[PDB]
């Protein structure tokens, strides 16, 4: 049995003064997750490019919790549909960081990707990154994964560039609101909102204000 | 460069002066044929150097100019830098080759409009409001020539002044121009009249465009 005591008002409310209906409750999903004792505790994906975007490097930093062991490995593999385009495997133990060494509980995988299919709102090309935590000899402990979009966001010479090209933001602010269910969001409503935005030539959304 | 007395009077009555080297090669194709040619650097340099040597003590002179309508060539860049070395006390401007070249401290277009772009290839005239904020641009903008006062003209003059007052980096301009270049002729009766291009048998001519 779970027992949850939810307070409508707290000191947190001083930072939640957005112009919107003031409600309370357990309004998003509740779930139970089972992770092994030796586990992927964090992972970050970065993508950097050469000058004309014909070459990329996927850089995945993976952090573990649990007992450190020499036999431990991480494999990060990159998938375009059912085709594996890239893969890398390494033991834990990052580069030296300071006088006291490095992160023995972290590793960074670098995967080369030639002619990557770039992500944008115009063409949302996605790859799949799978992060396997495993023993050297081949026993999977667990896997985590995410969708990876190859794109560069930078500001150069006063212009916001996506993949080297200046953006023109056709955006809208969108609160999480339903006339029946209040501030509880559902897939159908979400999908509906996105289809209408894109059908009406929006390419950007702001999470106003949370 | 003007008659030496002009500067004296400007010093004493109070007017800001743009002093301008005697260099215009408008009729060349392209405009910078001579000014990009190193064989014409010596003749151009004397037109800039001797002006500065003459007028550098006049307080009314606040900006040096490299000349007029001669495109943009390497000789301008050389002479730009020459003045900067010899006289750090005054900015250098030059409108040729696009009004915003490396030979000018001031964005100094001629007849760029307030709101309307004129996107000519190679040498566009941007809306002065737009020109200011082009990626990487930081210089002030003062029109070397604007509101071409030919005949019944100066329509939309107020649109410029509204923009000047609203934008800090839009710091005004020089109207084109002060006085009609008409000449006096006399008829059979000795009655004076105002003459323009062609009235002296001069041909080819450009008619009333001198006024
Ligand atoms: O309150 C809403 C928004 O959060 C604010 O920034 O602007 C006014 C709008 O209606
Ligand atoms: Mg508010
Ligand atoms: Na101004
Ligand atoms: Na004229």
């Amino acid at each position: 049995r779970l027992a949850v005591m939810v307070l409508r008002w707290s000191d947190g409310s001083y930072l939640e003064d957005q112009d919107m209906w003031r409600m309370s409750g357990i309004f998003r999903d509740v779930s139970l997750l089972h992770k092994p004792t030796t586990q992927i505790s964090d992972f970050h994906v970065a993508t950097r490019f050469n000058d004309d975007f014909s070459r990329a490097v996927l850089e995945a930093e993976v952090q573990m919790c649990g007992e450190l062991r020499d036999y431990l490995r991480v494999t990060v593999s990159l998938w375009q549909g059912e085709t594996q385009v890239a893969s890398g495997t390494a033991p834990f133990g990052g580069e030296i960081i300071d006088e006291r060494g490095g992160y023995a509980d972290r590793v960074t995988l670098r995967l080369n990707v030639e002619n990557p299919k770039l992500w944008s709102a115009e063409i949302p090309n996605l790859y799949r990154a799978v992060v396997e935590l495993h023993t050297a000899d081949g026993t999977l402990i667990e896997a985590e994964a995410c969708d990876v979009g190859f794109r560069e966001v930078r500001i150069e010479n006063g212009l916001l560039l996506l993949n080297g090209k200046p953006l023109l933001i056709r955006g809208v602010n969108r609160h999480e609101h339903h006339p029946l269910h209040g501030q509880v969001m559902d897939e159908q409503t979400m999908v509906q909102d996105i289809l209408l935005m894109k059908q009406n030539n929006f390419n950007a959304v702001r999470c106003s204000h949370y | 460069p003007n008659h030496p007395l002009w500067y004296t009077l400007c010093d004493r009555y109070g007017l800001y002066v743009v002093d301008e080297a005697n260099i215009e090669t408008h009729g060349m194709v392209p405009m910078n044929r001579l000014t990009d040619d190193p064989r014409w650097l010596p003749a151009m340099s004397e037109r800039v150097t001797r002006m500065v040597q003459r007028d550098r003590n006049h307080p009314s002179v606040i900006i040096w100019s490299l000349g007029s309508e001669s495109g943009h060539g390497a000789n301008h860049d050389a002479l730009y830098r020459w003045i900067k070395s010899v006289d750090p006390s005054r900015p250098v401007q030059y409108e040729g080759g696009g009004a915003d070249t490396t030979a000018t401290d001031i964005i100094c277009p001629m007849y760029a409009r307030v709101d309307e772009d004129q996107p000519f290839p190679a040498v566009p005239k941007w809306s002065i409001k737009k020109w200011l904020s082009l990626p990487g641009e930081t210089r002030p903008l003062i029109l070397c020539e604007y509101a071409h006062a030919m005949g019944n003209s100066l329509g939309g003059f107020a649109k410029y002044w509204q923009a000047f007052r609203q934008y800090p980096r839009l710091q005004g301009g020089f109207v084109w121009d002060w006085v009609d270049q008409s000449l006096i002729k006399y008829d059979e009766n000795g009655n004076p009249w105002s003459a323009y291009g062609g009235d002296f048998g001069d041909t080819p001519n450009d008619r009333q465009f001198c006024m």
